[PDB]
């Protein structure tokens, strides 16, 4: 009956609001068929009464004692879907005064959950600039807080993925500086929170071309590209990153790298320090154990091979030289293509190759140690046969031999075990 | 002149289906010393054959039909039956022995014996103990494969199998492998609980279940500090086999299957190789030693005494 | 949802109501949400158990008025939830003390299981994998022996109860029906074939071990002869709420268990009962549908039950302990016939250690040392 008319009237709002709240306040231990109907009715009520809803409605709908916050803990996915739909409908209102109340309540709950998680690890509190009074003293379990944080982030994606909301803490600023604590220690124990935050930020940034055109609304987004590059470069230099997060970072970095070369009007953007940090992170992601990560980094460096300072090209030359000898054929071809894109004035200059120097240090460290006496006669026979006659009689056999010659009861970096030069030198020495 | 000995394309049976020794593996052994023997133990469908194949001479990119240790077929799981029977033997080009055994306390084996001294249940229970004791006395490392964490009944079986061994007592290393691990099992909070439960469930086992094969040092958990764990037991996790924004893959919360398998294979190849007996044995001598051990285990006294108690 | 002990002490709105008791037990993996709670939540269609909410055994109860079915849940050491607590307590606070501790826990679980089989109509067994565990064959055989021995005490406890005539003689409402529930765990219509194969395997194994006989009166439990009693739970996205939330977030940025249980509950709720016998000469089976107060009158008396402690101490870690004691006793004569005196004592101790060992080696070693020292 309510859906027949259009939101252009002045029907009794108190009657419907009271009717809906009465059923919502007594729908805890109810069947699945009744909760869905109650939530659908609430969504329809919020959508029908556009800009005419008092602050009391949204205020009572997002408090710790509200029944809506406890209805999202259902097991069936259908109940969670309608529960999220209610949040989406409330966050899709055009009335700024009432939208801020719900926004602050959601941020307060998020801060409370984050504080509980931080306290669980014996760490000080944080995010005191978005705290709310309604959650002054509330205790959330690890599983409960971890669940509400992700649920709230997903709910915020409603406004984060909008195509045009002037709130105090903007979505971009919130996810880029307010929730920066999730990358220090919360990432090691709860990587899902970091992944959700990064995914939401990436989804919101990709819809506006990563705010590259601005580098009323244009003047407000005149410094988001630099922040994005700085965040990517800072997070990529970390040597204790998660496998899932690193892949997302590589995809985002490659997309940004390709986008910076789409037009010539972005030429003056290659002189900002953020670009230097981004390039350093890209270089640091190479020579890792993951083949796909190395391929992504190589592709990103090749896309923007030119317009790069000589200081970075010189570093890329050493990386290419080291990757020329790899067990996998894809890495060799990709790095060879990248090396062929560097001018001869840099490839043949007399600067030192630091990656080549690490290899020497590893070989020296292994030679300086005492003999292990683990090289068996069969291994020697195979190695000598491959040199004197050309037949190894073994069907990546060098890595297997190296691993079989080690003993766990009784020092070369693991990322260097994929280089054929190191393996051959070690085998000859043995 | 310095040609290689030979190569194996498939595994061979070391023990017949009727618990009979098979003397057919001596044709692939040499007079070389410092050999490494690896064993496996697990339930009916934990995945012992697949793990042994991927650790000896197979890769995940291959097909299950080329595995050196035959795995279960799609039609076999429909009937609730086992695939591997007896004890299998296989040696790689690196001179490493791999042994694959039949499931312990298998319902399929018992059912098969039904359609054929007191009750078959006791016989099936004694066979598992005999195999476990033989592996414990002739292998350097024994891997235990489990589908779910903490059966609570496998630890008792492992401890009782050790108490009925044939005969400075030698104790091999033990590795706890959790197969088909999920995302919730790769969290530090649950990892600590798993380690604590393992340490408390085998406080008086005498087996070398701790000290080596630490997945924390294999970069599985990049930022986890070593002090987070009170005691690190030999535990490893194996999960289920498997513009630019729209192509992002789903979140799994754990490393790839191939990466973990490679890490486990790399660590198993570096296991210690202590002395089994008070004599330096070669590849050919170990065969005779194992044959004598099997013969003595079959006609033993401790096993008979334990059997008479049921 | 309250504890069984906290429910028998205390009803008027539903005192006279025909109810059917259903028990739940089995092993559960170390998961955030136990599989037993999910079963009750799905059968009742409501969130009965909310999410994020010396003796390591517990019995819970719950009554559903819409279905007139009483649910009883059992949690013990077999569940990783209690085992984690036990290990945590053992970590903070001897090879012989731990053995006794585990044995005591096993005995408590056995007693609870024995009590559950006397006050239930239908029992469900859950397992984290599709493979059938054969240890249950021995567990059931050990339970039947204890049940057939403490029968006089159990019957005398409820002697003065309005349960009925057959109930007072058999100390149970009727022969309970056992149901099995397995988890796919990524395995694999194929489900129907697997269910039939599992049913046949379980029936054959239990029949050979004499657990199931032709007469449904002597057996501890019965299984349907024409209906299905094995259910396989397929995988779903319900578990691991974090993963489901992540999937939903990603999408935003761009028969049944109830029927399987009702087919058996309807028979009890319709006074028909369970008739299962294939010995070519079936005998009548007792059956009685009680009320809330009538059932509580017997449940309270059975829960409070003096000689059970002594009768349960004859019944597993007992075999291991006996084997270890026998081995130690046999090895002691060799060491006692082997031996200033420090060298002889050390040699005897080494010989004894290399001869035999087990879970009771400290006692034998101390006795041998004392005997050797008292002879010099
Ligand atoms: N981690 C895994 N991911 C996917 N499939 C797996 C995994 N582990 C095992 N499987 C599958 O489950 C089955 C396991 O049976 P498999 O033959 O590997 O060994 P098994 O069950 O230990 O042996 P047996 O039945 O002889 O005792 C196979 O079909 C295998 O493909
Ligand atoms: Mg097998």
């Amino acid at each position: 009956l309510l859906g027949s008319l259009d939101p252009s009237m002045t029907i009794h709002c108190d009657m419907v609001i009271t009717y809906g709240l009465d059923q919502l306040e007594n729908c805890q231990t109810c069947g699945t068929d009744y909760i869905i109907s109650v939530l659908n009715l609430l969504t329809l009520i919020v959508e029908q009464i556009n800009t005419k809803l008092p602050s009391s409605f949204v205020e009572k709908l997002f408090i710790p004692s509200s029944k809506l916050l406890f209805l999202r803990y259902h097991k069936e996915k259908e109940v969670v879907a309608v529960a999220h739909a209610v949040y989406q409908a409330v966050l899709s209102l055009k009335n700024i005064p009432v939208l801020e109340t719900a926004y602050k309540l959601i941020l307060g709950e998020m801060t409370c959950a984050l504080n509980n998680l931080l306290h669980s690890l014996q760490l000080p509190e944080a995010c005191s600039e978005i705290k709310h009074e309604a959650f002054k003293n509330h205790v959330f379990n690890v599983d409960n807080a971890k669940f509400v944080v992700i649920f709230d982030l997903s709910a915020l994606t409603t406004i984060g993925n909008a195509k045009n909301w002037a709130l105090s803490p903007t979505v971009f600023a919130l996810l880029s500086k307010n929730l920066m604590i999730v990358h220090s220690d919360l990432a090691v124990h709860f990587p899902a929170i970091q992944y959700a935050v990064l995914y939401t930020l990436y989804s919101h940034c990709t819809r506006h071309d990563h705010f590259i055109s601005s580098s009323t609304v244009t003047t407000a987004t005149k410094k988001h590209f630099s922040i994005i590059l700085n965040l990517l470069g800072i997070l990529l230099k970390k040597d204790n990153l998660n496998q899932d997060t690193r892949k997302l970072l590589m995809t985002w970095a490659l997309e940004a790298a390709v986008l910076m070369r789409k037009s010539e009007t972005y030429a003056p953007l290659f002189s900002l320090p953020s670009f230097h940090k981004f390039c350093k992170g890209l270089l640091a992601n190479t020579l890792v154990e993951d083949v796909n990560i190395c391929l992504q980094a190589c592709s990103s460096l090749h896309a923007l091979s030119s317009s790069l300072p000589d200081d970075l090209l010189q570093r890329c030359v050493d990386v290419c030289r080291v990757q020329l000898v790899h067990s996998g054929t894809r890495i060799r071809q990709a790095f060879g293509k990248l090396l062929k894109s560097i001018p001869l004035d840099v490839v043949l200059s007399n600067n030192n190759h630091t990656e080549i120097q690490e290899i020497s240090l590893a070989l020296r460290s292994h030679m300086s140690k005492a003999p292990s006496n683990t090289f068996h006669p069969q291994d020697f026979s195979d190695v000598i046969s491959f040199i004197l006659y050309g037949n190894s009689h073994r069907t990546n056999w060098l890595e297997r031999l190296f691993y079989s010659c080690q003993r766990l009861d009784k020092t070369i970096p693991r990322n260097l075990l994929k280089t054929d030069a190191v393996l051959w030198q070690w085998a000859i020495w043995e | 002149k310095l040609l290689p000995p030979e190569r194996m394309k498939h595994s061979i049976k070391l023990v017949d289906d009727q618990m009979n020794w098979c003397d057919s593996a001596i044709e692939y052994l040499l007079d070389q010393t410092d050999v490494l023997v690896v064993g496996v133990l697990g339930l009916q469908g934990t995945g012992k054959s697949m793990v042994m194949s991927l650790l000896s001479a197979n890769t995940p990119e291959e097909d299950q039909r080329t595995y050196v240790f035959r795995a279960q077929s799609a039609e076999m799981k429909e009937r609730g039956g086992n695939q591997t029977s007896g004890i299998d033997f296989f040696i790689t080009q690196e001179r490493i022995v791999f042994l694959d055994t039949q499931p312990i306390l298998s319902p399929s084996i018992l059912d098969h014996l039904i359609n054929n001294y007191n009750l078959p249940h006791t016989y099936v229970e004694m066979q598992s103990l005999q195999i476990a004791a033989f592996l414990f006395t002739v292998c350097h490392v024994v891997i235990v494969v489990q589908d779910w964490f903490t059966d609570l009944s496998l630890y008792r079986f492992l401890q009782t199998a050790e108490m009925v061994k044939p005969s400075t007592e030698y104790y091999p290393h033990l590795v706890f492998l959790q197969n088909k691990a999920r995302r919730e099992d790769f969290c530090p909070r649950k990892l600590r609980q798993m380690h604590l439960m393992i340490d408390q469930l085998m406080a008086h086992s005498h087996l070398r279940y701790k000290g080596t094969l630490s997945m924390l040092q294999c970069n599985v958990f990049p930022g986890l500090p070593p002090d987070f764990l009170d005691s690190e037991v030999n535990l490893f996790l194996v999960p289920f086999m498997d513009p630019l924004f729209s192509l992002l893959p789903g979140y799994r919360g754990h490393p790839s299957f191939q990466s973990l398998v490679s890490k486990l294979r790399s660590q198993v190849m570096s296991m210690a190789r202590p002395q089994l007996s008070h004599t330096i044995l070669t590849e050919k001598n170990w065969f005779h030693y194992a044959a004598r051990i099997w013969d003595g285990v079959r006609k033993s006294s401790a096993l008979a005494e334990y059997s008479r108690l049921l | 949802p309250v504890s069984l002990r906290d429910l028998l002490m205390g009803e008027p709105p539903w005192r006279e109501d025909e109810i059917c008791v259903v028990g739940i037990f089995g092993k559960t993996a170390l998961r955030l949400n136990s599989e037993k709670f999910s079963l009750v939540n799905t059968v009742c269609d409501r969130q009965v158990f909310p999410l994020f909410r010396q003796d390591y055994s517990l019995l819970q109860a719950y009554y559903s008025q819409e279905s007139k079915v009483l649910y009883l849940l059992l949690t013990s050491i077999c569940d990783n939830s209690q085992l984690l607590r036990a290990c945590r307590a053992l970590q903070s606070g001897p090879h012989a003390e731990a053995h006794e501790f585990w044995k005591h826990q096993e005995k408590l679980q056995c007693l609870s299981l024995l009590y559950l089989f006397s006050v239930c109509h239908i029992l469900l067994l859950v397992h984290p994998t599709c493979s059938f565990d054969i240890t249950y064959d021995r567990v059931f055989r050990a339970l039947d022996g204890l049940r057939q021995k403490v029968l006089p005490l159990l019957k005398t406890a409820i002697k003065d109860c309005p349960v009925g005539k057959d109930w007072k003689l058999n100390c149970r409402p009727c022969p309970p029906r056992l149901l099995f529930l397995f988890q796919l765990n990524g395995a694999l219509s194929p489900k129907r074939r697997l269910q039939h194969a599992l049913e046949d395997q379980i029936y054959r194994i239990f029949r050979k071990s004499r657990v199931l006989t032709n007469q449904s009166i002597n057996c501890l439990f019965t299984v349907p002869a024409n209906q299905a009693f094995v259910y396989i739970v397929p995988g779903s996205q319900e578990e691991d709420p974090v993963g489901m939330l992540l999937d939903q977030l990603r999408s935003h940025c761009t028969f049944t268990l109830r029927e399987f249980l009702w087919q058996h509950v309807e028979l009890v709720l319709s006074k028909k009962g369970f008739d299962d016998s294939v010995g070519r000469n079936p005998q009548p089976s007792h059956f009685e549908l009680p009320t809330y107060q009538k059932w509580i009158s017997a449940a309270s008396k059975l829960y409070e039950v003096s000689k059970i402690l002594s009768s349960i101490k004859v019944l597993f870690l007992d075999i291991d302990t006996k084997f270890s004691e026998n081995r130690c006793q046999k090895a002691l004569p060799m060491a006692h016939s082997a031996y200033v005196h420090k060298n002889q004592l050390a040699q005897a101790l080494r010989v004894y250690s290399q001869h035999a060992r087990g879970p009771a080696f400290h006692k034998y070693a101390m006795q041998l040392h004392e005997d050797c020292y008292k002879f010099w």
